[PDB]
């Protein structure tokens, strides 16, 4: 019968007579081109060392409201619409959004601008608020803009073009759930390089309600970056955690994986499967010869 | 018994057998189309997605006063023929983005604006709410409204508590959607927006944030020079090229309709010219009690204390003080919000982005 | 309702095979019909049974057998216009009265439009040629399209709205398909109107260096020339050019062969305005004893759009001020606010006149 | 089983739904839902294996062997012992990534996972246009003697547009079924693109070609052996999800200067 | 379309080809920002590759006709396309005397007109500017209810404003 | 080897037939649009005195 | 197929259900399963059978059973063995390693008494693929041992 | 491609190119108009000279207006070898 039936739902359509047979599938989360939605992230605490310090300070701010509704809603504060976390690129602040997701149970969605351009009619204007409009179907997660900073392995740290001007669209959008739902399930994390990204529009930013700064790479912040990835075969506590780290200038989080792939780069021409100390005296200096080069 | 008996049984048997005669015209044999173009010879030429070509007549239950050229209407497999008209085939999937039926919308986050707001209650409310104020007096209600100020005075919580009193939908635009690059197609995403307001009629058109390029201020989507002269002008033709009397409304919206090209403005439609100001301290605390309505404060905390403080602020910054001084007792667990919070919210908040001129006094 | 009484003939013209045909067009006539398909396939036919050899024509859709070829029915051609099929329209609001005041604006344009086609034995006697194109442009606000909506009610034929954002499509080279779409229903259904509207975002003169992609525009104008005035010199009805910036237009646009009668509006004087207020006195309340030749010598030169704009702000001050109908207090009032309020923007006031 | 014999259609297995029923893409590009024969299992395929249809039913008969069209299919050896690396010098700065990222993965995969550090998937060649090479490239499978598979950017959009996703997934595919082998793809620029893809829009879609090198390229490349080589140009704009380090991690820059 | 256009030169050998607006296809656009169109310059590529083709037995020649000189592909003039450059400057006085003879014979005027007055009361007038005289010549007789048209209505047709006429523009004196 | 013509349906697809009676080598042109059947695609129309057609535009005004 | 006018098949016209293999058309499969129940017109109940006299039965077993192996007797032993001297011997080496090779891979998942590797349909896969096999070695051993037997000095 | 596979089986001899203005352009993105194909025909044009088929026997002739719309890539050595002149 038709009650059974809806959108999205793959069916059987018979050859001959042309007519319904039986439901097989519904229609895949991903859409269109590339449609990236992550539930449940591999992103952990564990598994992102040194940020142990701002780890605490966007566990109250953005995960404690998202996790708990009913804080904010109880105590009289309105719903924060969102936050974004400024500093140095490369570090891969991308990871701290997705471990906020893993613990609260929510979905990563990525907003890329490859697809804001695409072949349709009267669908050209619908890409910037259709992800806004399926979101409310990807249960109340977070959203994370795509290519708005350079985590390493992209590029485009940041401008005052359009992809300036999607940031602040989806969130105008968060004003109508409360007008017509009356309830917004909808909350965007975002990350830049510097402030002057943003648009200075709509006098004070009620947009985004916390700014929170993110802390340069140090010593102490990278050494326990390294030892977390540090660590694929035997190694040695003769050697200092904070000496490798003061050697390496500058260099954010993603980085800190370099030294661990010369760590096992001399290793692998000696076909030894332990690192010794006459081993991280070479792999910081071809690391910090690598990270001036290009 | 005997009017029952030549009526409803009657009835429920011809329902019966029409249902089945569709079996040769609604049956499995059944495809769509695209109507093109309709003949007094009661034929017509239909395309389906498949690009066919199918020359045939019209079947029952519909007229040619329903087809028109570009809708779909339903067509057959093997007999070929035009079933009936419909509506468009899976929708344009325009249901709410920025149109909806019933805001939830009130006049104390926009208080402070009293004086401009019987403004646009008596040229808008007034006279779609009640149409018989100039119909007995037989005068010309204002046939829309423009919209001018500084950010943050509720510019679209001002109509937005309107659209609730009328009843009505409410259309909303977006100043960059129109300006999109594809190649071309800035006016032919203006034409589709108001052709869906003549059909339900909805009586209201609203645009929120007027922008397009005034000078760059794009990357994805730019249009070159030229777009700027088929854009602002296309929203002039749309006034210009028809006459109505009393449905469409068109209000425009923006930051600064000053730089926008006088014909823009179209003199003779909008008679009516709001300006926006900030809220004085007479009325921030009707916005300050609502959001503090449902917090804990303190024996130490008085709202008069707030409100002075405030000096050149817009509406969401109430709110905003509310929440960053909710936030600092929240990471300590306290029930009632101290006011040392209190304080060093409406200090923080005051100065954050530019502290000083950086030139001189001035 | 009527259910059973199509059904009956559909023992007859439905059951048999006739109307399901292939739209083709036909290219080549030998007199062997060469056709070719939709679906880009040719092919060469005969006549029908009820088909007459004058009937089939170069250039023309002619619907064939899917099964075995054949001409049957001939179609009418050009099947691929479908936007400017919506710019027809019927009965128009704005009569030929509605134009406030009689000037030389109206006089000129009824002698070159609406009497060559409601009297055309008149100029036949003096064997004369009636100026085909028209000129109306003025400033912003003065009603332009109030006039020539006004022709439209007084002609009672098709009127085809052209839109200058229409011109531009979002392919290129298809602007110059809309061009000929407009121009072949002016011999398919003869005697109708047509009226461009803000013709400023094509026609104009950008010249070269620049830009680089803004070579579209310039396009669509030397073809909408040459189905103007090409080769061949033909038209019937006539054509109304108007926009807002006449001098940012092509130079060639403003010279004979095209346009001949130039009419362009002006500020109303005393005497223009006093009857603004007059032909808007019949509708809304006007108080017994009131001389709105008073009020129009209070307010200096503007745009019609603005005169209006008093008569219905005049009615809005007595529902805030308390007042019954519209007095004389109210009238000035809505000098200070019309007007005096208005200084900043939302006029023109000798803008845009060149630059 | 000797009912279909000969008379079979080319097709490719897609998902499966339900007990030796299942979706497939046949070579005419009409997709039908057909079931499978007895004496096949879903488990004895694979969502990239090729299978056979019947003529008018399209019903599935049997499993294709791992072989396809690949454009023009090449075994991997075609004339190749030519050049070696010592016919272009200078090239020892580019060449050292090099080694370390097709060399030494392509004779001992075992080194990688001695040492627990993933090896790069991909390769990109860098560069103003104009930069030679056809050499280098080609003479690390000549020195190693391995399989080599080269297709040009505009070999991968077949005449028909269904077709285009098919060939795609089989390019991946060949290359890991024999021997270790390596993929190389000349001016890829034309489909890996920054926000312009599909130069704003064409055809219909164009993109299945783009889904498809970015699906699959996460699907093999696991035992450490077939690696992937493109060469491109500067257009000043680049693919960010592509250089991803859950995709492609080597990336060499010409020694331009 | 050009391809086709000399294919029918082919079959009927003795033809004449009229291309109007020829500087409506042509550009360089190379340098500067768009990359240029290549959406016009391809059917230019046949027009020099048709002419220097089977075509050029010269009985394929053609008519261009164009308005200015300014903006042109400078390749498009050879021996093998186009070679008399004919100007067509404005009419002389006696050329215009005889070209404003001609549109009013079908009016019925007189006889009373001399053109050599009025042909030195044109001062610069294009072959449409010329058109346009009878055209007001005949409206003025019109809305005034005269049977004919007399010398008067010619010179009154022709003065109108245009030009820089009715100046709001400062100096003067 | 003998001689056979080679025809492109306007389907796009390629079919081979050996050489017709009805027509000539000679007549034959390569690239060229003639009559052929619908079901067995043989060539037997000859050339209509046209290579392909004046597609939209075109003047045959004398 | 064949065609039978039934011209008016409104009322009482004739019996078409009588003869042979009548009421066919089960839902919505008939043949094409286009024609479901009403077929051409008015349910021409299509039957068709064949039938064979003495000569053409004894034709066809002389003729055409499954092959043609008549009229020539030793060649066709010998040539299937002769073509396939090389291949024989590489059918049999290379079926013997992918006999192995498949229980080498699904026989692997039942050893114990318990459950190990989770076995569903694996034992029963490679009973099946290599039920043929043994047959068709034991096949091929009997005809190249016997076509070079039987006397042939 | 054909042109180059016919090359083997007709003998090298010479493959003319008649002023070609198109496909040597470096072709931002407007949305291009369709022209992607075009795009696929540099690249075609830019790989067969770099190509592992052998070549060097057939000549390949192109003419043009002006050099500077042609392909800088194909201007550079190792794919167009001779430029000549006709002043």
């Amino acid at each position: 019968n038709v009650k059974d039936l809806k959108a999205s739902q793959r069916v059987c359509l018979r050859s001959d007579s042309y007519m319904l047979h039986k439901v097989l599938e519904n229609k895949a989360d991903p859409l269109v081109s590339l449609m990236m939605v992550e539930k449940v992230p591999d992103s952990t605490y564990d598994m992102v060392g040194g940020l142990t310090k701002q780890i605490k300070e966007i566990k109250e701010v953005i995960e404690l409201p998202v996790k708990h509704p009913e804080l904010f809603e109880s105590l009289g504060i309105a719903q924060p619409k969102g936050v974004i976390l400024y500093g140095p690129p490369g570090t891969g602040k991308t990871l701290l959004a997705r471990a906020v997701a893993h613990h609260t149970d929510c979905k990563f969605i990525r907003v890329s601008g490859a697809e804001l351009v695409q072949k349709y009619i009267g669908e050209g204007s619908r890409m910037v608020r259709e992800l806004f409009v399926m979101a409310r179907e990807h249960a109340p997660s977070i959203i994370f803009m795509d290519e708005i900073d350079s985590i390493g392995s992209t590029r485009v740290e940041g401008s005052g073009g359009g992809d300036s001007e999607v940031q602040r669209t989806m969130l105008e959008l968060l004003n109508q759930l409360d007008g017509f739902e009356t309830s917004k399930n909808i909350k965007i994390i975002m990350a830049t390089n510097r402030l002057d990204i943003l648009d200075p529009a709509l006098l004070r930013p009620g947009r985004i309600d916390r700014k929170i700064e993110f802390p340069p790479p140090s010593v102490a912040a990278r050494a326990e970056i390294l030892r977390i990835h540090s660590r694929k075969m035997n190694l040695t506590r003769g050697i200092n955690l904070r000496k490798v780290a003061e050697k390496m200038n500058g260099c954010s989080g993603a980085d800190v994986k370099g030294v661990c792939t010369e760590a096992g780069m001399y290793a692998l021409r000696e076909r030894r499967i332990h690192v010794t100390q006459e081993d991280f005296e070479l792999a910081v200096g071809k690391v910090m010869n690598k990270n001036q080069e290009t | 018994f005997v009017s029952n008996s030549e009526i409803l049984k009657p009835f429920e048997k011809k329902q019966e057998e029409e249902k089945k005669q569709l079996e040769e015209i609604r049956g499995n044999p059944l495809s769509i189309g695209t109507l093109e173009e309709i003949i007094d010879d009661d034929h017509a030429i239909v395309t389906s997605p498949t690009m066919p070509d199918y020359y045939v007549s019209i079947l029952s239950f519909v007229d040619k006063e329903l087809l028109e050229p570009g809708c779909s209407v339903l067509l057959h497999h093997k007999t070929m023929s035009i079933v009936g008209v419909l509506q468009d085939d899976a929708d344009p999937m325009v249901s709410v983005m920025k149109m909806d039926k019933s805001p939830t919308e009130s006049y104390s986050d926009i208080g402070g604006l009293e004086s401009q707001i019987q403004e646009i209650k008596e040229s808008v409310e007034l006279p779609l709410t009640h149409p018989e104020l100039y119909e007995e007096m037989g005068i010309k209600p204002p046939k829309g409204v423009i919209l001018y100020g500084a950010p943050g005075t509720g510019k679209t919580l001002l109509a937005k508590a309107v659209a609730n009193q009328t009843s009505a939908t409410f259309l909303r635009i977006v100043g960059s959607e129109l300006i999109q690059k594809y190649l071309g197609d800035g006016p032919r995403l203006c034409r589709q927006i108001f052709k869906v307001a003549g059909e339900n009629a909805p009586s209201i058109v609203f645009i929120d944030e007027i922008d397009a390029i005034g000078t760059k201020r794009y990357d994805s989507n730019s249009g070159g020079e030229r777009e700027i002269q088929r854009t602002m002008l296309e929203l002039l033709n749309q006034l210009d090229g028809f006459d109505d009397r009393g449905d469409v409304k068109v209000i425009m919206a923006t930051n600064k309709i000053e730089t926008l090209d006088p014909a823009l403005i179209r003199p003779g439609r909008i008679d009516r010219k709001i300006l926006f100001e900030n809220p004085d301290l007479s009325t921030k605390k009707k916005i300050l009690g609502i959001h503090t309505s449902k917090m804990n404060l303190s024996e130490d905390v008085n709202l008069e204390t707030l409100v002075t403080t405030k000096d050149d602020l817009s509406g969401a910054d109430i709110q905003a003080m509310c929440t960053e001084a909710g936030l600092l007792a929240l990471r300590e667990r306290r029930m009632q919000v101290t006011a040392e919070d209190f304080k060093q919210a409406k200090e923080r908040v005051m100065k954050n982005k530019v502290e000083e001129n950086l030139e001189g006094l001035y | 309702a009527p259910s059973h009484l199509w059904d009956i003939m559909g023992d007859r013209q439905r059951l048999g095979e006739e109307h399901p045909l292939q739209v083709a067009r036909c290219t080549k006539i030998i007199k062997k019909y060469v056709i070719n398909l939709k679906q880009i396939a040719k092919f060469v036919v005969g006549l029908g049974e009820r088909v007459s050899p004058t009937d089939i024509e170069e250039g023309m859709r002619v619907g064939v057998d899917r099964s075995k070829y054949n001409i049957e029915l001939p179609l009418p051609p050009r099947i691929d216009p479908s936007v400017t099929m919506m710019t027809v329209e019927e009965k128009p609001d704005v009569t030929y009265s509605d134009v406030g005041g009689c000037k030389d604006q109206i006089e000129k344009l009824r002698e070159v439009v609406e009497l060559p086609l409601l009297s055309p034995e008149r100029f036949a006697t003096l064997g004369i040629d009636p100026p085909k194109g028209i000129l109306l442009y003025g400033p912003p606000g003065t009603g332009k399209t109030l006039c020539a909506r006004a022709v439209a009610n007084r002609t009672d034929a098709t009127f085809i709205r052209v839109i200058g954002s229409e011109l531009v499509q979002k392919y290129v080279g298809e602007g110059a398909r809309m061009v000929r779409e407009l121009f072949e229903m002016a011999r398919t259904k003869k005697a109708c109107i047509i009226f461009f509207d803000e013709i400023d975002a094509v026609g104009g003169a950008r010249f070269d260096d620049g830009a680089g992609g803004d070579n579209e525009v310039q396009r669509t104008m030397l073809e909408l020339i040459t189905q103007l005035d090409g080769f061949d010199p033909r038209g019937n009805i006539k054509v109304m050019f108007a926009t807002n910036r006449p001098n940012t237009l092509d130079p060639a646009l403003l010279r004979p062969g095209r346009i001949d009668r130039k009419v362009e509006f002006s500020l109303p004087d005393l005497e223009g305005r006093a009857n603004i207020f007059r032909i808007h006195s019949k509708s809304m309340s006007v108080e017994r004893g009131i001389r709105w030749e008073l009020i129009s010598r209070l307010c200096p030169n503007s745009t019609g759009a603005e005169l209006r704009s008093v008569c219905t702000e005049a009615g809005m001050f007595a529902i805030r001020a308390r007042r019954k109908v519209a007095t004389e207090k109210d009238f000035l009032k809505a000098v200070d606010k019309v007007i005096s309020g208005y200084k900043k923007f939302s006029s023109t006031s000798r803008y845009m006149q060149y630059n | 089983k000797r009912i279909q014999s000969v008379p079979l259609v080319i097709g490719q297995f897609l998902e499966p739904i339900d007990q030796n029923t299942g979706i497939v893409s046949s070579t005419t590009g009409m997709s039908y839902v057909v079931r499978i024969l007895s004496t096949l299992d879903r488990e004895l395929l694979k969502p990239s294996m090729s299978v056979a249809l019947h003529r008018h039913s399209n019903a599935l008969v049997d499993i294709l062997p791992p072989d396809s069209d690949s454009s023009i299919s090449v075994m991997g050896e075609n004339e190749k012992p030519d050049v070696t690396y010592a016919d272009v010098g200078g090239l020892d700065m580019q060449k050292q990534e090099i080694r370390e990222a097709v060399e030494l993965p392509l004779v001992q995969a075992d080194l990688y996972e001695q040492i627990g550090i993933d090896p790069p998937r991909g390769v990109l060649l860098y560069g103003p246009p104009g930069t030679g090479k056809t050499m280098l490239v080609k003479a690390v499978a000549n020195s190693t003697k391995a399989a080599f598979i080269r297709v040009n950017g505009s070999e991968f959009v077949h005449k028909y547009l269904g077709e285009g996703p098919r060939m795609v997934r089989d390019v991946f595919r060949l290359a890991r079924e024999n021997a270790p082998s390596i993929i190389f793809i000349d001016e890829v620029d034309s489909i890996a693109t920054k926000r312009f893809d599909a130069q704003t829009g064409s055809d219909r879609e164009v993109q299945r070609i783009l889904i498809e090198l970015l699906t699959q390229m996460d699907g093999f490349d696991q035992s450490t052996n077939v690696k992937v080589i493109m060469a491109t140009n500067r257009a000043d704009t680049l693919d960010p999800a592509l250089l991803r380090p859950g995709r492609l991690d080597r990336k060499i820059e010409f020694p331009s200067l | 379309l050009v391809r086709d256009a000399f294919a029918l030169a082919k079959e009927k050998a003795p033809t004449i080809i009229f291309i109007d607006e020829l500087d409506a296809i042509g550009t360089k656009r190379f340098d500067s920002e768009k990359s240029g169109d290549r959406e016009v310059q391809r059917t230019m590529l046949e027009l020099l590759n048709q002419l220097d083709g089977f075509s050029s037995d010269d009985r394929v020649k053609v008519l261009a006709a164009t308005n200015r000189v300014d903006v042109l592909d400078p390749a498009l003039l050879r021996s093998g396309r186009l070679d008399r450059k004919i100007e067509f400057p404005l009419p002389s006085e006696d050329s215009r005397a005889q070209i404003l003879q001609i549109h009013s014979r079908k009016m019925t005027t007189d006889d009373d007109i001399n053109w050599q007055e009025l042909a030195r009361s044109t001062d610069e007038f294009n072959g449409a500017q010329l058109k346009a005289v009878t055209v007001e010549a005949g409206m003025i007789a019109l809305r005034n209810g005269q049977s004919s048209v007399k010398h008067e209505d010619f010179v009154e047709g022709i003065s109108e404003v245009q030009a820089r006429k009715s100046k709001s523009v400062s100096f003067y004196a | 080897v003998g001689k056979a013509a080679v025809v492109k349906t306007s389907s796009r697809q390629t079919v081979f037939l050996p050489m017709v009676g009805l027509v000539d080598p000679d007549k034959l042109k390569p690239n060229d649009l003639v009559g052929v059947n619908k079901d067995s695609y043989l060539i037997l129309d000859t050339l209509p005195s046209e290579f392909d057609s004046r597609v939209k535009a075109m003047e045959v005004d004398e | 197929d064949a065609f039978r006018l039934i011209d008016t098949g409104a009322l009482i016209n004739n019996l078409e259900p009588r003869q042979t293999t009548s009421n066919t058309g089960l839902l919505n499969k008939a043949n094409i399963q286009a024609l479901i129940h009403g077929l051409n017109r008015h349910y021409y109940s299509l039957n068709i059978d064949y039938h064979k006299t003495a000569k053409e039965t004894k034709m066809l077993m002389n003729l055409h059973k499954e092959q043609w192996q008549s009229g020539l007797k030793m060649y066709d032993y010998e040539e299937k063995e002769e073509s396939n001297l090389a291949a024989t011997k590489s059918m049999v080496k290379i079926a013997e390693q992918y006999s192995k090779r498949i229980e080498e891979e699904k026989e692997l998942t039942e050893e114990e008494l318990k459950t190990r590797y989770v076995g569903r349909q694996d034992p029963k896969k490679h009973l099946s693929e290599t039920a043929d096999e043994t047959l068709e070695n034991n096949i091929v051993s009997v005809l190249t041992a016997g076509v070079n037997s039987v006397a042939i000095k | 491609r054909e042109m180059f596979a016919y090359a083997k089986e007709h003998e090298p001899c010479i493959i003319f190119m008649d002023e070609v203005d198109a496909i040597g352009g470096r072709r931002f993105s407007e949305g291009t108009s369709a022209d992607r194909e075009i795009q696929r025909t540099l690249m075609e044009l830019l790989t067969q000279m770099d190509g592992f088929d052998n070549l060097g026997q057939t000549k390949i002739i192109m003419a043009t207006n002006r050099p500077d719309t042609l392909d800088p890539a194909l201007l550079r050595p190792g794919r167009l070898d001779r430029k000549v002149e006709i002043p």
